[PDB]
RNA sequence: UAAGGUGAUAUGAACCGUUAUAACCGGCGAUUUCCGAAUGGGGAAACCCAGUGUGUUUCGACACACUAUCAUUAACUGAAUCCAUAGGUUAAUGAGGCGAACCGGGGGAACUGAAACAUCUAAGUACCCCGAGGAAAAGAAAUCAACCGAGAUUCCCCCAG
RNA sequence: AGGGUGACAGCCCCGUACACAAAAAUGCACAUGCUGUGAGCUCGAUGAGUAGGGCGGGACACGUGGUAUCCUGUCUGAAUA
RNA sequence: UUUUGUAUAAUGGGUCAGCGACUUAUAUUCUGUAGCAAGGUUAACCGAAUAGGGGAGCCGAAGGGAAACCGAGUCUUAACUGGGCGUUAAGUUGCAGGGUAUAGACCCGAAACCCGGUGAUCUAGCCAUGGGCAGGUUGAAGGUUGGGUAACACUAACUGGAGGACCGAACCGACUAAUGUUGAAAAAUUAGCGGAUGACUUGUGGCUGGGGGUGAAAGGCCAAUCAAACCGGGAGAUAGCU
RNA sequence: GUUUAUUAAAAACACAGCACUGUGCAAACACGAAAGUGGACGUAUACGGUGUGACGCCUGCCCGGUGCCGGAAGGUUAAUU
RNA sequence: UGAGCCUUGAUGGAAGUGUGGACGCCAGUCUGCAUGGCUUUAAUGUUUGAUGUUCUAACGUUGACCCGUAAUCCGGGUUGCGGACAGUGUCUGGUGGGUAGUUUGACUGGGGCGGUCU
RNA sequence: GCUUGACUGCGAGCGUGACGGCGCGAGCAGGUGCGAAAGCAGGUCAUAGUGAUCCGGUGGUUCUGAAUGGAAGGGCCAUC
């Protein structure tokens, strides 16, 4: 009795592993009760085209928009800015929709704070590269220019 | 009537061999059991009268194949 | 088919016939009480007692038909549980019981032989049980053979006491 | 061939050899129809709680023997031209 | 007939007539006989059917050795002066007979073992439901009332109606004697005898089945029978016995 | 009171009473391969087995033998591996 | 809890003001505990058997209820109790006149006893 | 005193038994001991001191070996 899991399942559970376990538990417990299945070989590829047809196809499926900053890497148009002050110095920050008034007319609009440096956010020069929320991995690259009015 | 619904097994005839090596006629019989089943195909118990070897075929072939046989031998089930 | 007939003990009576409906013989039909698988219920076989349909210049009641169980199928119903299954009624099909041997299978003795007796024998015999056919069963090699070859099963003669 | 007829019959009778016969119901053959039914070619697929094994029995002429082969009550269990 | 021996007072037969016991099949050997002869003969089958075909095969012409093997020799042994078994005699197939083997095997006969059935209309026990016990005795508990006690105790009449109680018919039994014993009767008759309101007795129907029942227990009873019923079968059990 | 129906009616069996011993109820025990059932519509003041056999006065010694009961150490010890 | 492997501490960013355990060659120094400009050792993660607690979901229920159903059966369902026990199948040791089949010699001045049997 | 003839293979020819079997035996071959030698020795003065067959054990031995080569098992000799 080997069977294959279902959901997760104590000493063993692992939504799908190939576990050997004593027949009475299956028998009586994990099918008719559906949390197991007989291995019954027709099974160890109808539940492998899934480790296959997954664990492989949609985590390469993620894979379609690299860094999603495709035709992006010589920076963006700079229509506005995103402030400056101080006389010399910077003094003023970012609203909380205030870092696409520059990027304003380029992908796709959106308005919505993902903070990502979890500092006074410094106070110098002006053009910088961090990096901004584009996704739960990849990157992107754009520039900051002020405005002289 | 002792029969393994399943594999049709039923007591059989043999005989005893002492040490001196008599005969005497005896049965050998089957280790049966009667065991609710769940079937999931139907959301009900059924109870077959099984032996042991019985089931460890059910746990193989599996139920709605051997339950298949049965209705398809005419068997009550 | 016919010039003679109405079986026998068994006459007699009253009749039927002789050129084709006398009788006799063969094919096919009709009728076929009651008991009996007996099947509407019962029961001490040939008896008792029903239910529902019908049916009458006298539509009381009394006669005629249907009504057993089980299996497959179908329709209509329909619980605990709301679905669903179980269950329930109806219908259409089929089975039932009997009977020689041979036949396949399920069980399976002992007397006796061994000059006693237990392994062994009698013997898978007697017998009980189930199933079937004109035969049954078996049967187109995971069979033999022996370095050549043979080519399913069945039966006979050898091989060989 | 045989049987009978007042004793033993080829030629008295019934038969016998031989040659014939069915309105009907059926048996078996064929030749047809009806309902089925599947045919031939190519490409596939090749019978798992099975084979095998432990234990206890039973079949094989073979009495467990050095004992192959077969069936299975119990417990187990492959390979895949 | 059986016996050392039977007139035997040891077995069997009343008598007559009819029946009544060494067979049959297959193998196997010998003898007789016939055919063919180092050869004889076919089986199944085919069939032109007692022919003919069919030579599969069997027996014989070669033995010795456990065997490989050798071979008129071979084995024994390292080898035999030698020793054992062989080479020097015809066979084979029918047919008839004498034996033997396997079959009931010359005929009749057990007590029994086993299998499947039929029997609780006799009887044992139990179950349901019904019936019976003339007549006569004894007179438990309890009650009432007196007498008695301080009151109980106690006591007397009466009342009451206990009991596997007493006597005794029916009814159930069966202790003794005689009769009977080719009976009136396959268990009785007659005179006596025990129980007789009880663990009584009896009718109808029911249940218990054979290594089983039932049994106040005798191995009793289960259809004139019981240390394992009856009927049919195994079955012509076996019979070193008569 | 019972008994050998048919050679034994007794001192035999039975008996009320006594004891031992088993049984917690799906009881022990018994019929039955089972299901089912008696025990019992009972429950230890009950049910079974065994022996003794009213009642009176009593019922002593022996556990080596056999049987039975209890025993968580060791020795020996089956299938199994 | 008996044994194996994987591991992080034992055999094969300095010195001073401060601690439990110890075969410690017989009087060490250690194994760590604070600080301060492949082979002799302990715990886990674990793999493998033994023992014990408990669980529930096989299985038991000769408790109660519901329905099939006007039903002391059965079945399904609910619930309560018990529960990997009990029970049963196969194998296996013991016991086992309850039952069964048998055996239990001959000679002999009848038989038995005694005695004898080459 | 010296020694292993209590030897191995055989055996004319007798005895004695219904049989199974048992006993006696000169002599032959090989090899051995004692004796200078002739010669003696195949247990013990002789006659009891024993158990057929089956089954199995051990050693030896290609004899056998179920397609073939092996092996198992069998045979043969010794012995339990
Ligand atoms: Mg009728
Ligand atoms: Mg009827
Ligand atoms: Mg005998
Ligand atoms: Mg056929
Ligand atoms: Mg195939
Ligand atoms: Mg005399
Ligand atoms: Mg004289
Ligand atoms: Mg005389
Ligand atoms: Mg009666
Ligand atoms: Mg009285
Ligand atoms: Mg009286
Ligand atoms: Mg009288
Ligand atoms: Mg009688
Ligand atoms: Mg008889
Ligand atoms: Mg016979
Ligand atoms: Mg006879
Ligand atoms: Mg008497
Ligand atoms: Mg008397
Ligand atoms: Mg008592
Ligand atoms: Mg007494
Ligand atoms: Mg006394
Ligand atoms: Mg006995
Ligand atoms: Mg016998
Ligand atoms: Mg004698």
């Amino acid at each position: 009795m080997q069977v294959i899991l279902l959901d997760k399942v104590a000493n063993l559970g692992s939504l799908g592993d190939q576990v050997n376990v004593k027949a009475g538990y299956a028998r009586n417990f994990l099918v008719p009760q559906g949390k197991a299945v007989p291995a019954t070989k027709k099974n160890i590829e109808f539940f492998e085209a899934r480790r296959a047809e997954l664990e492989a196809k949609l985590a390469e499926v993620l894979a379609a928009a690299n860094a999603r900053a495709e035709k992006i890497n010589a920076l963006e148009t700079v229509t506005i800015a995103s402030k400056a002050g101080d006389e010399g110095k910077l003094f003023g920050s970012i609203g909380t929709r205030d870092i696409a008034d520059a990027v304003t007319a380029a992908g796709v609009e959106v308005a919505k704070s993902e903070v990502r440096l979890p500092n006074g956010v410094l106070r110098t020069t002006g053009e910088h590269e961090v990096s901004f929320q584009v996704h739960s991995e990849v990157f992107a690259k754009v520039i900051v220019n002020v405005v002289a009015e | 009537s002792r029969v393994c619904q399943v594999t049709g097994k039923r007591p059989v005839t043999g005989n005893n061999r002492s040490h001196a090596l008599n005969a005497t006629k005896r049965r050998f019989l089957p280790n049966l059991h009667s065991h609710r089943f769940w079937v999931e195909s139907e959301k009900r118990f059924v109870t077959l009268r099984v032996s042991a070897k019985g089931m460890r075929v059910i746990d193989k072939k599996g139920i709605d194949t051997v339950l298949a046989e049965l209705r398809a031998r005419g068997e009550k089930y």
